[PDB]
């Protein structure tokens, strides 16, 4: 029996040493195997393998342990998926534009783009190392682990359509928003008023308006009476929020938000690009940059930074 | 209990449920009356997202509370 020594892993730190019989399949020893996220799993080991790293599906307890504890999941095909996205997105290339870790256009990654170059400009960090790490790599230019990620996080394959705003809200589950609180009053000139306060995730996103000031002033929204009430914030304490509304035609202008995305196409199929407030407006399409002093499109997400806001809205006399 | 589910293009869906309901029965309803696939269909209430496994209940869903029905984004 001949073996060559190689590391196995489920997060990249913690490594097993191993012995592999040269005769049998890395599947035979392992099950699915990855090196540099190829699957290796149907080869037998080679001689240029001796001393490198593989990648592994947590077969044991330690091993399921290491994962939960990097991962933050419990789903057994987590790796798996992470490990067949990543195969693709290393051959990614991660430009940067505007001074942001943008992504060249390939595999519908457009919405892929959009969530990365938003989340740089958030004042945001990753509970679960594996995300602390890859987050921290895609800052410095080096975003293929990130983007597998996200893929795997979200449940989504490379070359999958996509929604910017449902992806954030997978990542964002695993942020600390432990402090992000919002309160709501929604009035009603029958009813009178009702209060509500959100938490983690809920306290930053909003489906239904782009802006960030019609919901300190009032959104028309139908009450159980039969007639419109209007809801405001009360209260918000976070470093940023998102609002977000079906695409249509926005005027985004210098001075007012933070970022923004667009998404031209219709419900079967859009592409999106990102909107940044610099020293004048840039609009970034994967690898390409358009300045401009306002954008007017189908804007459906807009950022805004925050820390703590207090309505002056009175209760009704 | 009745529901209204406000659609993007202006319907309005009325729905006989009750608040032990999941989000998941409640896009089942929608699917068989006005046959949008239940993958495609987001419900929010108030502006908050609905998600498939909670209930009715979980979001203080109550007689006569109108939700919106909007699409997932087909980005790429
Ligand atoms: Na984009
Ligand atoms: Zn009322």
């Amino acid at each position: 029996v001949k073996t060559i020594k190689v590391f196995t892993t489920v997060d990249n730190t913690n490594l097993h040493t191993q012995l592999v019989d040269m005769s049998m399949t890395y599947g035979q020893q392992f099950g699915p195997t990855y090196l540099d996220g190829a699957d290796v799993t149907k080869i037998k080991p080679h001689v240029n393998h001796e001393g490198k790293t593989f990648f592994v599906l947590p077969s044991d307890d330690t091993l399921r342990s290491e994962a939960f504890e990097y991962y933050h999941t419990l789903d057994e095909s987590f790796l798996g998926r992470y490990m067949s996205a990543l195969n693709h997105t290393k051959k990614w290339k991660f430009p940067q534009v505007g001074g942001l870790t943008s992504i060249k256009w390939a595999d519908n990654n457009s919405y892929l783009s959009s969530v990365l170059l938003a989340l740089q400009q958030l004042e945001v960090k990753f509970n679960a190392p594996a995300l602390q790490e890859a987050y921290y790599r895609a800052r410095a230019g080096d975003a293929a682990n990130f983007c597998a990620l996200i893929l795997a996080y979200s449940n989504k394959t490379v070359g999958e359509l996509g929604d910017v705003r449902e992806t954030m809200t997978h990542l964002l589950q695993h942020a600390n928003l432990e402090s992000a609180k919002r309160v709501l009053n929604v009035v009603c000139k029958h009813c009178g008023q009702k209060t509500t306060t959100l938490t983690g995730v809920e306290a930053v996103m909003y489906m239904g308006t782009l802006s960030y000031d019609n919901l300190k002033t009032g959104v028309s929204i139908p009450c159980v009476c039969g007639r419109d009430a209007t809801q405001y914030l009360v209260q918000q304490e976070s470093s940023f929020v998102m609002m977000s509304a079906p695409p249509a035609e926005y005027k985004l202008q210098q001075g007012t938000f933070l970022c923004a995305n667009e998404y031209t196409g219709n419900y079967q199929c859009g592409h999106y690009t990102h909107i940044t407030a610099k020293e004048t407006l840039y609009r970034i399409d994967g690898a390409h940059l358009t300045k401009m002093s306002e954008y007017k499109g189908p804007v459906t997400d807009v950022f805004y930074k925050e820390t703590s806001y207090t309505t002056t809205i009175k209760p009704v006399s | 209990m009745q529901i209204f589910v406000k659609t993007l293009t202006g319907k309005t869906i009325t729905l006989e449920v009750e608040p032990s309901d999941t989000i998941e029965n409640v896009k089942a309803k929608i699917q068989d009356k006005e046959g949008i696939p239940p993958d495609q269909q987001r419900l929010i209430f108030a502006g908050k997202q609905l998600e498939d496994g909670r209930t009715l209940s979980d979001y203080n869903i109550q007689k006569e509370s109108t939700l919106h029905l909007v699409l997932r984004l087909r980005g790429g």
